[PDB]
């Protein structure tokens, strides 16, 4: 073999500790570069103006930030969507007080995010596995590319994207409420029933299968020994699963058949973080959630408030109150 | 009944099209009851949205997408975008759904009562998957077809009325496109344009000569492309990149037209030439531009010094320079300072808007244009409640923009969500796994151990 | 609106959009017709 | 209105009827 | 011992198509009275005496805004019973006072009661460890959280959720410019467990399905199961190396990756229900002390920490008076908190 | 199975049709007549679309009375004229 | 060969009969105008 | 009586058809009447 | 020429109608082939020839 071919059989090679692989080449180094300079940024990033009002918001620890505080704030409101890399800046200095990190990592991090996806796909190739864990992982996946690029694309900057931080995510969230009331939207409504649903699949499918465990262990130790890895018969009774939880509901409402039950499984979260990521991704261009302000009326013509008009009011203060030095004009139009 | 349930096919009911890969003859009737399909909508919302449409009204106050595709071609409009002539948009619903006919009776006939598979029946319509040199023939045929439309287009815009065009001087009109740009630094130009904002790509195409000579040379790329592919087969290093059959060709063009769907929804957000903001309603940003002159307007008026007024940041109220130091509306419109409208442009000077043009040569049209354009903001409700989250009900409103934009977002993702699918499938399928590992060959179990 | 002459043919012309939808959910009672085999 | 749902009493039927026909004629199904 | 105790025992748990035992005899009316009771408010019943709302169908509210809402705050905590003294056995005014609100919260927490004896019962007649049950303790502390103590800590049931889809939205906005609810830890690890529930339930089943054996000839590969087959299913061998390649730690036993997928949904939301525990009192995770000492001798110290605070009190002064009508909020319009335009 | 007949033989039968298409419809109209006739108004107490207010009265009627709700209610009602 | 009333008769019924009730009252709510 | 008489499928497509026609009912209510904003 | 063409379309609708479900149901159809496809051959026909005709009588009566 000579050197290429030895290099492409070593990127491939299914013995590699951790998978590299043709994708894992644009993965490593987009993942360690975005990683870096994240952590350098929030400990240590100077303020930045992301609105472009000559404000800057401190987000990193020896700034004034705590863990739930702080943030990798997003690129100046000044920028939009232009492209910032460190080479248009005249100096460091300037990069950073235009949130220059902010799209040298989402820019990194969404491609090599991107990179992972295909990579489970190219390593289940390799060892002979059918293909769709990457079509699950398209899920989350896809709903960071809604608040770090779609959503700033529709809106017209990456001041608009999503901070990197924990307190910088409420600000996203709530903003958002103000101008897409998300949570009378039905995709957000999908989204919410896919994690509520998850967790309470999850919990169902760990309850049900821990609930019939066969009996292979003592009292004075774990029932997590009564199962070796690689065994081949199965650790459980789906038998007696099914027969508990078919009474529990009724015998049709329980699954007898793992393969769709655990399809289920892998389908029902998917899919509702599938409408969540569409969510975001088409309120980015401004179809917001259902709108019944006013929708009850009397015979007069008296409005009466329903559950909608409250919401209404909260999303008011939201509106009047963010970003309260960036307007200039009345109506808030992106 | 050949292959129509689970224990013959080796396909469930739900995966029941794919009981269709092998059989070309009804696979036919399959694929052109679709187009059927297809063309059967065009035509019948056509004739819903002529039903439905008040000419002295926008088309975009009335939930059109269809009629402002034809009045784009230049068809049954004049100045501004006027509706001169609603029976050019009867004629193309008509037609369409006429033709619809035809399409469903060959789908239909293909798919219940012509032969199964086309093979034995006929060497030039039947198929093999896996013979290279056929699928890239039809390819080829279909390369043709492309290209010939593409060139309709152009004769459209050159011989048969022009086309609808925004820019046109003294006011927006229907325009024949004579000089065409043919220079293929220009054409290619926008293909290796930033994506990047003040850049975007092909989405920047702002004048119609540059549409119609990208057209003439996309019709000849694909009817040469066309011709090629029929007296070619692949060549060796294609032949070892790619997978060769039914499931990964879908899969290929599950991956393109989810591109092409992501393309699309740029185009209708941002672009203002080949969607006329009189038949689509202003872009964001142009609405955003348009409240800021409305306001600089009304101030002025007012007497206000529009270029010396600092607002509460610092920055100037109404006025300011991007990062590169051009003239712009301030506020937060200042990240759209690379929008461009027929409008404002009269307004901008070398440096960007010129505070003497500003002072002096606004005129009422506008104002109006701002005004109008600013209260069309693309923001609503799913309910099409016009307006802010917070708007109260009144105004019926969804821009079809926003329309457009969300619906194709939402397609070209489920259709990259279909290319992993399928491209995965036809991977596992072409190395025989698609159904499982084999117990007794288990794969990883012939692997040294990671540690 | 449509050329005058095609006017009564209004109600029709409203509801044809819809029918591309119909031909998925005939699929759906064809299989059932089957019995999803 | 009376007339919009006519139509489409007639036109939604016709799928289900196609089917129904086909399925007493022992048809091809 | 033939007596009718354990003849009534019999015929309670036979097996049926629904199965009744004596936990049935709580659950079924008790469920039925709550479904029933909402489904009868949301269709036919007002909140105007309780809040000032429309909020059922005959009103003109839609599957979205309608909702059973909760009693006035004059009300206090009243059990609100048909025959006490408030409604005074009168189901016209009782249904005005908003008595549907206690009578669903409360036979919605006795049929709660009865669906997880059901769980104890049923495990215990099919020969079943009783994991289900248990994992049923984390809706149940958030419904009593939630629905039970978080008002009765509050001045009155007015304060609980209402039961209702823009109802509960609206709870959530008042927990966020109240409360700041998202700043708070509890909150915080309920999240972590909802989406890393969310998280397994996917990865799991969609590690199950593309690790398969082939047991069938069929491209579709639900039918090459069978429930009483001894070997598994899948292959937890190469599972393990993908996952162990892919993300560098992978699951190696069946019976702890099961007992996780327990674990830590229902962790996450005996978390959050501490933290609503909390709230009853107002005692919140509201600031950071040292932000807010900073913040206010330094005008140019900005985090979206504050940020997130300032929005908290628009929603305050702008949802107060129409959200709380028995204070009688009038808040002039030179009071409002607003940014400059908006 | 558990010994009831199966919902599929039950659905597909001729009886069950001839009880059901009467029922059925019976029930609907019955359930159509308890908003029609106004009926439902009256059995719940809420306010037909011309009884949220009196003519001039922009006040909502909020109880604030825990022990007199029932009185106030009515006295509400009283106002309506 | 099968009986007729039984729990899940009951269970059924308890369901249906209502539904079916609120939901012709729901559908003469949308003739309703203020 | 007996059971199979009226064929499952066309039991599903009306009591299916059955309940596209209230929904569509429900969603005409939205735009008249009580709860149309007019 | 408004009475040759009112029912002239009208008779395109109806024809188009009896197509709609003939057509299928003929095609799968075991018996009666030979009657069913001159039918549709004849059908097929008219039809065409009730769409040139409404094209043509559209300029008549527009
Ligand atoms: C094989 C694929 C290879 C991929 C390898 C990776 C290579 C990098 C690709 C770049 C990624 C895109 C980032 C920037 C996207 C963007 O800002 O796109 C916007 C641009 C348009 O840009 C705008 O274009 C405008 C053009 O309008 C101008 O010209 C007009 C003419 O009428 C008007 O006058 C207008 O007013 C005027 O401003 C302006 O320049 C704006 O400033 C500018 O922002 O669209 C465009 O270029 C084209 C549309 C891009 C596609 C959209 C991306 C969506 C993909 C996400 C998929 C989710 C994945 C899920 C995984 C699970
Ligand atoms: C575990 C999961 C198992 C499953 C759960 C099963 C569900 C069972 C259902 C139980 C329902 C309990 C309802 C209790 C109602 C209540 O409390 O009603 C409240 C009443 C007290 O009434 C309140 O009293 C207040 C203070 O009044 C006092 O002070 C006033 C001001 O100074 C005046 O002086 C006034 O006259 C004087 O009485 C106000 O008046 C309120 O309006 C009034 O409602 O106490 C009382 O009935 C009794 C108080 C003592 C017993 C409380 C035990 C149960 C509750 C535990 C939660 C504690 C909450 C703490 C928050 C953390
Ligand atoms: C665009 C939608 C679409 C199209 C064009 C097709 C096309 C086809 N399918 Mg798929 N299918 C679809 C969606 C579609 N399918 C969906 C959504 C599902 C899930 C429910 C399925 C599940 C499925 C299964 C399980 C199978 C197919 C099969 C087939 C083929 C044979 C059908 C047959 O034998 O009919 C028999 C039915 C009849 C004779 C009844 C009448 C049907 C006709 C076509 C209706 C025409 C109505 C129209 C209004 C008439 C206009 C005529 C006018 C122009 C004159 C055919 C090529 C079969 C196949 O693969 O065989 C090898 C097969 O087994 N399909
Ligand atoms: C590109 C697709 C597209 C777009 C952009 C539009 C746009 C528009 N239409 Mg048109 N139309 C379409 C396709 C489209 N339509 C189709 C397929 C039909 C046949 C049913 C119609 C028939 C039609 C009629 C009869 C009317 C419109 C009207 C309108 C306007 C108002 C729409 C509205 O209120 O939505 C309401 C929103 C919804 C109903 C929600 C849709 C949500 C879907 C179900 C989610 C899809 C998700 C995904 C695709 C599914 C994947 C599942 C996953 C698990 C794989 C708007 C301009 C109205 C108008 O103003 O005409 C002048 C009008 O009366 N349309
Ligand atoms: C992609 C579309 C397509 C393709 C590849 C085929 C292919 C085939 N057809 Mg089908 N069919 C179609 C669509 C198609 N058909 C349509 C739309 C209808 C309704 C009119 C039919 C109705 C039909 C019937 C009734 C029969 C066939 C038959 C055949 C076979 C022989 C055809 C032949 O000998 O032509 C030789 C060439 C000619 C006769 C000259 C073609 C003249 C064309 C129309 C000129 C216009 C071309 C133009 C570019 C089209 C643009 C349309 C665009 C706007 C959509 C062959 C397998 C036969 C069969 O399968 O035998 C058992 C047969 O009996 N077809
Ligand atoms: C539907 C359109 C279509 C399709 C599906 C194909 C399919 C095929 N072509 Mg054909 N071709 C077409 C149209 C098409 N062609 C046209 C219009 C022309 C005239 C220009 C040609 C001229 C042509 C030639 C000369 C050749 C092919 C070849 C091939 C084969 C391999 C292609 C390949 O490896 O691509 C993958 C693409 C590459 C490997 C190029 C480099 C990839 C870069 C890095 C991607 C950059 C794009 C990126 C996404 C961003 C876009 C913007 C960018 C421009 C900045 C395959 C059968 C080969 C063949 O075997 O001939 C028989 C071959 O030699 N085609
Ligand atoms: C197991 C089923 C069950 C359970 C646990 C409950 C529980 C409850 N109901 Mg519900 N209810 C049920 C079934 C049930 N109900 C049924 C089937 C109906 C239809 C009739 C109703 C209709 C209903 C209405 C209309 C209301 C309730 C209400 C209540 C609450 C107060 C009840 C109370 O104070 O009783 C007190 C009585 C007991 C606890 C029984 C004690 C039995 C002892 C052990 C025997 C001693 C009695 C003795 C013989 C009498 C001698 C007295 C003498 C000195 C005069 C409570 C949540 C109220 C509520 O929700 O308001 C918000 C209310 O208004 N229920
Ligand atoms: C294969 C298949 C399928 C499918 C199918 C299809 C897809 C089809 C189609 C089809 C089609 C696609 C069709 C069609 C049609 C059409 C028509 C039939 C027409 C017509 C028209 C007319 C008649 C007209 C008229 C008019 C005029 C002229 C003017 C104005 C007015 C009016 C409108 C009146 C399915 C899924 C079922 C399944 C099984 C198989
Ligand atoms: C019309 C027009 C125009 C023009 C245009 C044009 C001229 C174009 C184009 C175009 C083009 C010219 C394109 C393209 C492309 C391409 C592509 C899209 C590609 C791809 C690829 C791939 C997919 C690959 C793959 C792979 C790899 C990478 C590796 C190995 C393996 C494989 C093979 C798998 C303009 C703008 C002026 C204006 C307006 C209009
Ligand atoms: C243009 C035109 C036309 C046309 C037509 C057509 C083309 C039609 C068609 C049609 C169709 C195409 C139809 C259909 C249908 C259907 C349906 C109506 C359905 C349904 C359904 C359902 C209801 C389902 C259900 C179900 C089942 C079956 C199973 C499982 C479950 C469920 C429940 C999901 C005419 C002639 C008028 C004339 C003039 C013009
Ligand atoms: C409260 C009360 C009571 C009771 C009552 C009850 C128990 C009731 C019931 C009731 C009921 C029991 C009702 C009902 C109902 C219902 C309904 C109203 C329904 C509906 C529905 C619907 C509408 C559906 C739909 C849908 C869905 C959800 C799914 C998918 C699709 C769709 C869209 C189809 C008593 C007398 C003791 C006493 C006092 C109080
Ligand atoms: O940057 Mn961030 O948040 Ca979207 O809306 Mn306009 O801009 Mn600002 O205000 Mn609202
Ligand atoms: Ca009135
Ligand atoms: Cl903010
Ligand atoms: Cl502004
Ligand atoms: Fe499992
Ligand atoms: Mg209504």
């Amino acid at each position: 073999a000579n050197l290429w071919e030895r290099f492409c059989n070593w990127v491939t090679s299914t013995d590699n500790r951790l998978y590299v692989g043709w994708f894992g080449v644009i993965m490593i180094p987009t993942l360690l570069a975005a990683t870096i300079c994240f952590v350098i940024a929030f400990i240590a990033a100077p303020p930045v103006d992301i609105d472009g009002i000559r404000e800057p918001v401190s987000g990193s620890l020896l700034y004034g930030n705590n863990i739930i505080t702080g943030a990798v704030v997003p690129s100046s409101n000044a920028i939009g969507l232009h492209f910032y890399p460190i080479w248009e800046a005249a100096s460091l200095d300037e990069w950073l007080y235009n949130g220059g990190p902010y799209q040298l990592i989402i820019f990194h991090f969404l491609l090599g995010a991107s990179c992972y996806m295909g990579r489970q796909w190219e390593l289940s190739y390799r060892l002979g596995m059918r293909p769709w864990i990457c079509v699950a992982y398209s899920a989350p996946l896809a709903s960071a590319f809604a608040v770090f690029l779609i959503y700033p694309i529709g809106q017209g900057s990456f001041s608009d994207g999503m901070p990197l931080g924990i307190s910088g995510t409420f600000n996203f969230m709530i903003v958002f409420q103000a101008e897409h009331n998300i949570l009378m939207h039905p995709f957000h409504q999908l989204g919410v029933a896919g994690v509520f649903g998850g967790a309470l699949f999850c919990a169902m499918h760990g309850s049900l299968v821990t609930s019939s465990l066969i009996r292979e262990t003592t009292e004075t130790e774990s029932a997590n020994y009564g199962y070796k890895f690689g065994q081949e018969e199965e650790t459980y009774n789906i038998v007696a699963a099914h027969g508990y939880f078919g009474r529990l509901i009724f015998q049709y409402a329980s699954f007898n058949n793992s393969r769709s039950l655990h399809f289920f499984l892998a389908a029902w979260p998917v899919v509702g973080v599938w409408f969540a990521a569409l969510g975001i991704s088409t309120m980015a261009f401004n179809l917001n959630g259902f709108n019944f302000n006013h929708s009850v009326i009397d015979a007069k013509g008296n409005v009466i408030n329903t559950w909608a008009d409250i919401i209404n009011r909260a999303n008011l203060g939201m509106e009047v109150m963010h970003e309260r030095n960036a307007h200039n004009f009345p109506l808030d139009l992106a | 009944a050949t292959n129509r349930d689970q224990e013959s096919s080796g396909f469930a009911w739900w995966a029941g099209n794919a009981r269709l890969i092998n059989l070309s003859g009804k696979l036919l009737g399959a694929h052109v009851a679709h187009a059927g399909l297809i063309v059967f909508w065009a035509g019948a919302m056509t004739l819903f949205e002529l039903a439905h449409f008040i000419p002295e009204k926008p088309m975009y106050e009335q939930g059109l997408i269809l009629i402002p595709h034809i009045a784009t071609l230049g068809w049954g409009v004049g100045p501004g975008g006027e509706v001169v002539d609603t029976f050019p948009f009867f004629v193309v619903g008509v037609v369409h759904l006429i033709s619809s006919a035809v399409l469903g009776f060959g789908g239909v006939y293909h798919a219940i009562r012509g032969p199964e598979t086309l093979e034995e029946y006929s060497s030039f319509f039947g198929y093999d998957w896996k013979d290279k040199n056929k699928m890239t023939t039809i390819l080829g045929f279909h390369l043709i077809v492309l290209g010939i439309g593409a060139l309709l287009l152009v004769a459209k815009a050159m011989f048969f009325g022009g086309l609808y065009d925004t820019w046109a001087p003294g006011g927006g009109d229907v325009r024949v496109i004579t000089n065409p740009t043919l220079d293929p630094r220009v054409i290619f130009g926008y293909l290796l344009k930033s994506p990047f904002g003040g850049e975007g790509w092909i989405v920047s195409v702002n004048n119609l000569e540059d549409v119609v000579g990208g057209h003439i040379w996309i019709g000849l790329i694909c009817i040469a492309g066309g011709i090629w592919h029929i007296l070619t087969t692949p060549f060796g290093w294609a032949r070892r990149a790619f997978i060769w059959s039914g499931e990964a060709y879908l899969s290929y063009s599950l991956g393109a037209l989810s591109m092409m769907g992501f393309i699309a929804t740029c185009f209708v957000w941002f672009n203002n030439t080949v969607y006329p903001s009189e038949f689509y309603g202003p872009t964001g940003p142009e609405a955003s531009q348009a409240q800021a002159m409305t306001f600089l307007i009304r101030d002025q008026k007012l007497g206000a010094n529009v270029g010396s007024a600092q607002g509460p940041t610092g920055l100037g109220k109404y006025l300011m320079r991007s990062p590169t130091g051009e003239i712009i509306f301030g506020g937060e419109t200042m990240r759209f300072w690379d929008f461009r409208g027929p409008w404002l442009e009269p307004l901008r000077g070398p440096n960007g808007l010129d505070l003497n043009k500003i002072k002096n040569d606004i005129q009422p049209w506008q104002e109006r244009r701002a005004a109008e354009y600013m209260t069309h903001a693309p923001l609503g409700s799913l309910n099409s409640v016009g307006g802010v989250a917070t708007e109260i009900n009144s105004v019926n409103f969804v821009s079809p923009r926003s329309w457009l934009a969300t619906s194709h977002f939402v397609l070209a993702f489920f259709f990259l969500v279909g290319h992993l699918w399928h491209a995965g499938r036809a991977r596992a399928a072409a190395a025989g796994f698609e159904k499982g590992i084999d117990r007794e060959s288990e794969p990883v179990l012939s692997m040294p151990s990671l540690d | 609106k449509l050329p005058e002459a095609y006017a009564i043919f209004d109600p029709l012309v409203d509801v044809l959009p819809v029918i591309p939808v119909l031909f998925l959910a005939l699929a759906f009672v064809w299989q059932a017709a089957v019995g999803f085999r | 209105v009376i007339a919009q749902l006519t139509m489409i009493a007639m036109i939604g039927i016709a799928g289900p009827m196609i089917i129904f026909l086909l399925a007493v004629r022992r048809g091809n199904l | 011992e033939r007596g009718w105790f354990d003849i009534l025992d019999d015929w309670l748990k036979r097996d049926r198509f629904v199965f009744v035992g004596w936990s049935g005899i709580l659950l079924f009316p008790c469920a039925y009275l709550a479904l029933g009771g909402w489904l009868t408010g949301t269709t036919f019943v007002t909140s105007w005496y309780t809040h000032g709302l429309a909020s059922s169908y005959l009103e003109g509210c839609n599957f979205l805004t309608v909702a059973v809402s909760t009693p006035a705050n004059s009300m206090g905590h009243s059990l609100l019973l048909l025959w006490g003294p408030e409604a005074q056995g009168d189901f016209t005014r009782w249904c005005q006072l908003g008595g549907l609100w206690t009578f669903i919260a409360l036979h919605g927490a006795f049929g709660l009661i009865g669906f997880m004896l059901r769980q104890f019962e049923i495990a215990r007649l099919v020969g079943v460890r009783p994991y289900n049950a248990i994992a049923f303790s984390a809706p149940i502390a958030v419904f009593v959280s939630v629905f039970l103590i978080y008002p009765l800590g509050q001045s009155s049931w007015f304060f609980a959720p209402s039961f209702g889809v823009a109802a509960i939205f609206r709870f959530l906005l008042f927990f966020q410019g109240f409360h700041n609810w998202t700043l708070n830890p509890f909150h915080m690890m309920g999240v972590a467990g909802v989406l890393g529930g969310a998280l397994l339930c996917a990865i799991h089943g969609a590690t199950v399905e593309n690790t398969l054996f082939q047991d069938g000839e069929g491209a579709s590969t639900f039918r090459a199961f069978n429930p009483t087959q001894a070997e598994e299913t899948y292959s937890m061998v190469t599972a393990n190396r993908f996952w162990s390649q892919i993300f560098g730690i992978a699951f190696s036993n069946k019976r702890w990756l099961h007992f996780f997928m327990l674990f830590v949904p229902v962790t996450g939301l005996w978390m959050s229900a501490i933290g609503v525990v909390g709230l009853a009192l107002n005692l919140r995770s509201y600031d950071f002390i040292s932000q807010e000492i900073r913040a206010a001798e330094d005008p140019e110290f900005e985090t979206f920490y504050t940020k997130n605070l300032l929005l908290n009190e628009g929603i305050r002064a702008w949802m107060a008076p129409q959200d709380q009508p028995h204070e009688n909020f009038v808040f002039p319009e030179e009071v409002l908190p607003r940014g400059n335009a908006l | 199975t558990t010994g009831e007949r199966p919902f599929s033989d039950i659905i597909t039968s001729v009886r069950y049709w001839v009880i059901h298409s009467i029922t059925i419809p019976a029930l609907f109209i019955a359930g159509w007549l308890f908003v029609s006739t106004g009926l439902a108004y009256d059995v719940f107490g809420t306010p037909r679309p011309d009884s949220y207010y009196a003519q001039e009265q922009r006040s909502i009627p909020l109880v604030t009375d825990r022990f007199e709700a029932k009185q106030q209610v009515e006295t509400f009602l009283e106002q309506l004229k | 060969s099968y009986p007729i009333f039984t729990v899940r008769w009951v269970a059924v019924h308890t369901l249906a009969v209502p539904t079916i009730f609120f939901l012709g009252a729901i559908a003469a709510m949308q003739f309703i105008q203020r | 009586s007996e059971g199979g008489r009226i064929p499952l499928w066309i039991v599903a497509t009306v009591a299916g058809m059955g309940v596209i026609v209230i929904v569509g009912l429900f969603f005409y209510g939205a735009y008249a009447g009580l709860g149309s904003s007019l | 020429m408004t009475i040759l063409f009112q029912l002239a379309l009208a008779a395109l609708v109806i024809l188009s109608f009896v197509m709609v479900i003939g057509v299928p149901v003929a095609y799968a159809s075991p018996q009666d082939w030979d009657r069913s496809k001159q039918l549709i051959f004849l059908g097929s026909g008219l039809w065409i020839a009730l769409v040139l005709v409404v094209g043509v009588l559209n300029f008549f009566v527009v």
